Order: C-alpha cells, then sequence, then structure tokens
RNA sequence: UAAGUGAUCUAGAAAG
C-alpha cells in the first residue's frame, strides 16, 4: 500500500471508468451543490509540466531509499 | 549460418574496427559493424566510446583523483556516466 | 534548480508520510519467492507483446527475443 | 460366461492372486526383521512377491526410523511392532502424548480404521453436504474426524440422529470400540493419555510425524504435487479447500488424486522431518525443491 | 449542424440535420456506434452484474460450493 | 389549442 487511493492512471480501472468515478464521488460529496449559504465549489485541473523531465537523481536516489 | 550478434572483443577484431574507425570515422557505425562479421553496430560504437577511442585514459588516479572521485560518489550518489 | 532546503523539506515530508504509514520498505528480492517465476513470466509476456505482432523483426529486437 | 471357452480355458490367469503380490509390505518387513529374519529375498515365500516392493518398503521404514541404514530393528521399530498397527499411525499415536493432544489423535486414529463415515446419496447431494458441513474444519479433514466422532458420543445423541445426519452408525461404532481397544493398550504400555484445553497446530503436528511422507504442495499446473515421486495429482471431490496438506490416500482411477486431506504448516515438516526433508534428496530444482528453499532461507532462517 | 451563430452562445437542441457521408443510391449503412455499449450503460450494467456475483459468492460460501 | 414544403461536394490523364 505504497501508492494511495488518490492516484488515479494504474488504480485497475479505465480511464472512463476513473472519470465516472470522480463524477460520481463529486456527486456524492455531502451538500456539494447547495449555493444558498454561500458554498463555492471549485475545481482545479492543472498539468505538472516536466513532472518527470527535473527530477534529479541524487534527490530521486535519496527519496528511493527510503522506500 | 545466421544469427544474433555479440560475443567478445577478439584483438585482431578490435584492431580491425580501430582500422574501419580511421578509415570512416565516428559515425557511420553501420559499415564498420558490416566490416566485423561477429559484432553489430551499437555494440561497435560502445566498444570505440567505452574501450578503444585512444582520447580516452587508463592511467590510475592520483591521491588528489581517488579524493575527487570518492567526493563525487559521495555527493552525485551513482550517477557514474 | 532544487534549493538544498527545499530538498531538505521534501525529505521531511515523505519521511514524515511514510511514518504515519508504517510503510515496510521494498527488499532487495532474494531467492526466497514463491511469486519471483510468476513476476518473472509477466515482464517476459509484456515484452513478448510487442514482438507478437510484427513477424520481420530489427537485429536487436531479434536479440531481445532471443533473451 | 460373456467369454469364449478358450478364452477361460488359455487367457484367465489360474489364480490371482495370493494376497502378497497384492499388498504394500511396510507392516510385512517389521514383522519379518521382529521374527529375525535378515535375508528378506531369500524368505521362503510360496509366492515370492516383486523384489522392488520388498525394497520400497524397507527404505520407507528406515525413513521412519523403525529399521536404521543396515536394516537392523532399533529401539522404536522393536516398540512399534509391539502394537498390532499401520506404522505412521501407530506412530503417530505413541508420539501424541508429547504434543499434549492423545485423547484427541486417540479419536483421529480410531477414526482413520473405519471407513469413511459420511453418506452421500446420488440424488441427495446438497442435503448431505449441508449435514457434512456441521462437522467439516476446513483446510482439516482430521479434524472432521476429531467433531464426528465427539458429537456421536455427545449427550444430546438420540435414536436415528446418525440417519438424520447422513453418518454410517456402523462405522462409528466400529470407530467407538476401536478406540476403546485402542485406550486400553495406552494404559497397558504406559503412554501416557493427555490432551489439551484449544489446540489443532499439536494434532497437525502429529499427523505430520506418522505421515510426512504423504504430503502435497499446491502447484499452478498440476494443481498439487505429491512430496514423494513428484506426482501430478488432484484433490479428490469429497474436499474443497480454501498450500501443504498431507494425505491419508492416493486414489488412482482415469486421474490421480489424494484423499482425506489436512492442511499442514511446512516449517512443521522441515523440523519433525528434517531427515527427509533435507534439500539435497530433492533432484534438479522442481516446484517442490524450489518453494522448500524460500521456506528454509526467506521463511525460516532470517 | 445547429445555428453556429448561437450555438457559439448556448447550447440548441439539435435543429438541422447536416449529410455527413453521402452517396448516390443511398443504403443506410449502420454506423459502428450503435453496436457499442455506451459508458453509461456499461456502467450501472456492470454495478448490477458484480452485485450479482458477489450475491452468488455469498451463496456459494453458505452453500459450501465452487459456484 | 396539437405533423411531416424545401437546401444534395465530388467525378480523370501524364509523368513520377
Amino acid at each position: 500500500k505504497l501508492f494511495p487511493n488518490w492516484i488515479k492512471p494504474s488504480d485497475s480501472e479505465i480511464p472512463p471508468l476513473l472519470v465516472y468515478k470522480w463524477t460520481q464521488g463529486i456527486n456524492n460529496l455531502s451538500e456539494i451543490w447547495d449555493v444558498s449559504r454561500g458554498q463555492s465549489a471549485v475545481l482545479l485541473e492543472t498539468t505538472l509540466g516536466e513532472m518527470a523531465e527535473k527530477i534529479d537523481f541524487t534527490l530521486l536516489n535519496r527519496l528511493l531509499r527510503l522506500i | 549460418p545466421i544469427y544474433v550478434k555479440g560475443g567478445v572483443w577478439t584483438n585482431v577484431e578490435d584492431q580491425i574496427l580501430k582500422a574501419a574507425v580511421q578509415k570512416y570515422g565516428t559515425h557511420q557505425w553501420s559499415k564498420v559493424a558490416s566490416l566485423l562479421q561477429k559484432k553489430t553496430a551499437r555494440q561497435s560504437e560502445l566498444r570505440w566510446n567505452e574501450y578503444l577511442n585512444p582520447k580516452l585514459n587508463f592511467t590510475e588516479f592520483s591521491k588528489e583523483e581517488d579524493a575527487q572521485l570518492l567526493d563525487l560518489a559521495r555527493e552525485l550518489p551513482n550517477q557514474w556516466r | 534548480e532544487i534549493t538544498p532546503e527545499e530538498a531538505t523539506t521534501i525529505f521531511s515530508v515523505m519521511v514524515e508520510w511514510l511514518e504515519s504509514r508504517s510503510f515496510s520498505p521494498i527488499p532487495f528480492p532474494p531467492l526466497t519467492y514463491k511469486n519471483d517465476t510468476k513476476i518473472l513470466v509477466l515482464a517476459l509476456e509484456d515484452l513478448k507483446d510487442v514482438y507478437a505482432s510484427k513477424v520481420r523483426l530489427n537485429a536487436s529486437e531479434r536479440e531481445e527475443l532471443a533473451l | 460366461r460373456l467369454y469364449t471357452e478358450s478364452a477361460f480355458y488359455n487367457e484367465m490367469l489360474e489364480n490371482t492372486v495370493p494376497e502378497i503380490q497384492r499388498q504394500n509390505l511396510s507392516h510385512t518387513i517389521l514383522m519379518l526383521k521382529a521374527m529375525g529374519i535378515n535375508d528378506l529375498l531369500k524368505f521362503d515365500f510360496m509366492d515370492p512377491p516383486p523384489k522392488n516392493l520388498m525394497l520400497n518398503a524397507l527404505t520407507e521404514l528406515y525413513h521412519l526410523q523403525s529399521l536404521d541404514d543396515e536394516g537392523k530393528l532399533t529401539n522404536l521399530g522393536k516398540e512399534m511392532s509391539l502394537f498390532p498397527m499401520d506404522p505412521t499411525l501407530s506412530r503417530s499415536l505413541l508420539s501424541s502424548v508429547d504434543n499434549q493432544c492423545s485423547d484427541e489423535i486417540v479419536t483421529i486414529i480410531s477414526m482413520l480404521s473405519v471407513q469413511n463415515v459420511f453418506y452421500r446419496p446420488k440424488d441427495r447431494q446438497l442435503e448431505a453436504d449441508s449435514k457434512k458441513a456441521k462437522f467439516h474444519h476446513p483446510y482439516g479433514d482430521h479434524l472432521t474426524l476429531l467433531n464426528v466422532y465427539t458429537r456421536w458420543q455427545q449427550a444430546n445423541y438420540s435414536e436415528q440422529y446418525c440417519k438424520t445426519n447422513f453418518l454410517h452408525f456402523r462405522h462409528l461404532k466400529r470407530a467407538r470400540d476401536v478406540k476403546s481397544q485402542i485406550s486400553m493398550i495406552f494404559k497397558k504400555i504406559g503412554l501416557k493419555l493427555i490432551s489439551c484445553h484449544s489446540d489443532p497446530d499439536l494434532i497437525r503436528k502429529t499427523f505430520v510425524s506418522g505421515f510426512f511422507m504423504n504430503a502435497a504442495k499446491r502447484d499452478s499446473q498440476v494443481g498439487y504435487k505429491t512430496i514423494n515421486g513428484g506426482t501430478e495429482v488432484g484433490i479428490h471431490p469429497s474436499s474443497s479447500l480454501y498450500e501443504y496438506v498431507m494425505y491419508h490416500s492416493i486414489v488412482l482411477t482415469s486421474r490421480e488424486y489424494m484423499s482425506q486431506v489436512t492442511s499442514i504448516e511446512p516449517q512443521w515438516l522441515l523440523e519433525v522431518a528434517p531427515h527427509f526433508y533435507k534439500a539435497g534428496d530433492a533432484e534438479s530444482q522442481s516446484r517442490k525443491k524450489a518453494k522448500i528453499i524460500p521456506l528454509h532461507n526467506k521463511f525460516a532462517k532470517d | 449542424a445547429s445555428d453556429l451563430s448561437w450555438s457559439k452562445q448556448t447550447d440548441t437542441g439539435i435543429t438541422h440535420f447536416r449529410a455527413g457521408m453521402t452517396h448516390e443510391d443511398e443504403k443506410l449503412i449502420p454506423t459502428i456506434f450503435r453496436y457499442i455499449t455506451t459508458w453509461e450503460n456499461e456502467f450501472l450494467d456492470s454495478q448490477r452484474v458484480w452485485a450479482e456475483y458477489a450475491t452468488k459468492r455469498q451463496e456459494a460460501i453458505q452453500q459450501n460450493r465452487r459456484l
């Protein structure tokens, strides 16, 4: 149980399936759609730009030596 | 018989490769490979890069150089290239 | 690019995380495994997946297949 | 006769065959050794058995420690010969006080000395299987035998209780009389009769102690592979398991099965029979030899 | 092909159908999209069938049989 | 106070 549930791609569920699940999760949040008491939702999509392309081996090495 | 390439660098073979390199230069590795019936292009190029090229050195390291090395190991962990 | 302070912080974070998890690290794989063979079979299968379709193969490809 | 007169006169063998050519000779060799017969090959049988059957049975008795390697009786082989029993069962039963479960093992042994007590009619399988499941110990057919006998002797018994639970009264009654006769021998020879408050590990260890050569391991290709001879075997239908088992019986039909099976920890196989589970005795490195090597290394030394 | 200038502002109900891949002597070639189970259906369906499987597994356990 | 009018691109020859 290294990688927690929240990491998507490897889950053993299909990308459309994943999407569907995400949607379900969003819906199933407790009183998420209320706009009465100034309730305000925000969804933040962003890309971790060059996430692999600037991993330093030193730091990476030490990190791995943890796991 | 046709087969998959590999094996070990016999001295004659090495010499031949060197000759080829003199002839065709360090970026036509296909031709040089072809010249050697046993060894591949990639293999050849690697060999040239690693062992055979004269602008490398295999002289032992001075104490200062040893220090530099081991210090590098300490600081850059096993990024040996 | 990484400031050493930043690196340190990162290390602290990750350490904290696994600390919270009781995450025992992955060992260097010995001769112990009942799965070892099974594991091997997966990797080979994956590799084979490249080569089952394309009948005409390169030299490198051929070598890989042989291996 | 649904055959020709010529087939009767010429093709049928005269006699089956005498019983000696249709047996394992494990008990017979131990008897001949206790009688003082050194040369078993030249014992004057009216019809001699195949020499290989005698040699295999000498080898088994050496593994059980009843004989030494020079083919002489040990203290254990002399004590074993005093019991009117198979050697594996007798040895399991004698040692059972050391493992604090002699009372339970005296029951299991008496049950193994009778036929299968569970009735399963062809057209009434589901009701019969459900009644057996009242007594069934998962991964533990030998413990299932203990549970049925204990219920059969319970105060909650009634006249037709065996019929209403699909149990053969004749076989359970025979197992009781065998248990009483066995218990009288335990008292006569000073065995100590003992039990534990709660322990299925000890019963399994005792059963291993006699039956360590009748072991099989779960494997992906064969279902199960026997420790002795490396035979591909299935579990016999009567049992569904939830990776090592001991079996009472090897059943040969059009396929090979093992019947009457109890799960065992394979560390206990190494502990209880280290001479037999010596990795040198295992040729090459097939699935069993391979799985024994992790158990010795990764699951025991470290 | 709805009203392109309006459609940019708000979603319209589809009003006008353009002819896509046409032909003379138009035999109504069926699409592929009709013969693939659309994802939502697949997922509700999945939930059903897996639930069923779960239930029967329990039945098997209770009955002590191979399902 | 409760239907179906209508918008219909192409398009073949050479040499490679």
